[PDB]
């Protein structure tokens, strides 16, 4: 295991593989020796910017509150032996054999697992979304999977609560976000999970854009240029409007000749959910209704969560920008509760 | 599980 790799850990725990490497998240899986138990330990260095320390406050208290299938289980975090040596953040959770992204590249998926994946997605968007919560960053890659095709969201530090930073990947972005400064959507979330279910039926991502022109001509591409003033109704930034109309005039493609192989029932929930107007965008909750998903749709077992106020996530809200020392001891609360 | 589950992957 990279040797560069290091964490300030318990040494009860013994490091096995770098599952993931980024500029916020490091993630390995590790073997707790006194009990043999095999798992999953996520290291964040939130102290050097507050948008490092908000991101891991947000993503620890969205995963403490979730008691959901579909919802990577955290099974603890680590305590620092103190305030001062305090400086890395170690939350620890179930391990998983792999994500959906890798998933998707190395392996041929039959319909029914794709139906399996989209829906186990959709599950887990619906309690995120009854609780008031959007994630804002579904991707394959935030979506872990074990052999059994058990699936699990994770990657919460990007969520947001209804009513500098760090940017959602462009390719699973909603039109209405890439263009007017729109306010956070349950739609926005269902936009990606379409882009998902693309990707599962394409084997490679839908909208690949280069940058935002790009995306939007890739999307439009597809599902076909806004002309009408009641097509632009959803768009308020008139830059944004003007924009749009100076676009090739698109119609909308016909999925089911371009991809004739792919069942009939996909293609239907997939258009649904890639809709201009996030008005008219099918909800997590009805996508689960879909006919495509009969084969594991269950009204009884459909956590629909309960609302979650604003104040949740408090010290995103303040007048004078919170201290990297604020947010310290917000964390701290966190991680000893 | 709880009923028609997928064929498991290789992973
Ligand atoms: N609980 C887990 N079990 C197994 N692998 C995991 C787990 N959590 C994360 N990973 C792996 O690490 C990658 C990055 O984790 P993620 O939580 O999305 O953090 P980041 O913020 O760095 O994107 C995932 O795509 C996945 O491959
Ligand atoms: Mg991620």
């Amino acid at each position: 295991m990279p040797k560069r790799i290091v964490y300030n850990i318990s040494s009860d725990f013994q490091l096995k593989s770098l599952l993931g490497e980024g500029a916020y998240g490091v993630v390995c899986s590790a073997t707790h020796k006194p009990t043999g138990e095999i798992v999953a330990i996520k290291k964040i260095e939130p102290f050097d910017k507050p948008l490092f320390a908000l991101r891991t406050l947000r993503e620890i208290k969205i995963l403490k509150h979730f008691k959901h299938e579909n919802i990577i289980t955290i099974f603890n975090i680590q305590r620092p032996d103190s305030f001062e040596n305090f400086n890395e953040v170690y939350i620890i959770q179930e391990l998983m054999q792999t994500d959906l992204h890798r998933v998707i590249s190395t392996q041929m998926l039959s319909d029914d697992h794709i139906q399996y994946f989209i829906y186990q997605t959709l599950r887990a968007v619906k309690v995120l979304h009854g609780s008031n919560v959007i994630h804002r960053d579904l991707k394959p890659s935030n979506l872990l999977i074990n052999s059994n095709c058990d699936l699990k969201v994770c990657d919460f530090g990007l969520a947001r609560i209804i009513d500098v930073e760090f940017v959602a990947t462009r390719w699973y972005r909603a039109p209405e976000v890439m263009l007017t400064s729109a306010k956070y959507s349950r739609a926005m979330d269902v936009w990606s999970c379409g882009c998902i279910l693309a990707e599962l039926f394409l084997r490679r991502p839908i909208f690949p854009g280069r940058d935002y022109r790009h995306q939007l001509l890739l999307i439009f591409g597809i599902i076909g240029t806004p002309h009408s003033d009641n097509d632009l109704r959803c768009i308020e930034s008139p830059r944004a409007r003007e924009y749009i109309k100076s676009l090739p005039m698109y119609p909308a493609a016909p999925l089911e000749k371009m991809f004739p192989r792919v069942n009939p029932k996909g293609i239907d929930l997939l258009q649904r959910m890639l809709v201009f107007d996030p008005a008219k965008r099918i909800t997590a909750k009805e996508a689960l209704e879909h006919p495509y998903l009969q084969t594991y749709h269950d009204p009884n077992d459909e956590p629909e969560g309960e609302p979650i106020p604003p104040s949740f996530f408090e010290f995103d809200h303040y007048k004078e920008a919170l201290t990297t020392k604020d947010l310290k001891k917000l964390i701290w609360n966190e991680i000893f509760s | 599980k709880r009923g028609n589950i997928p064929k498991p992957l290789n992973l």
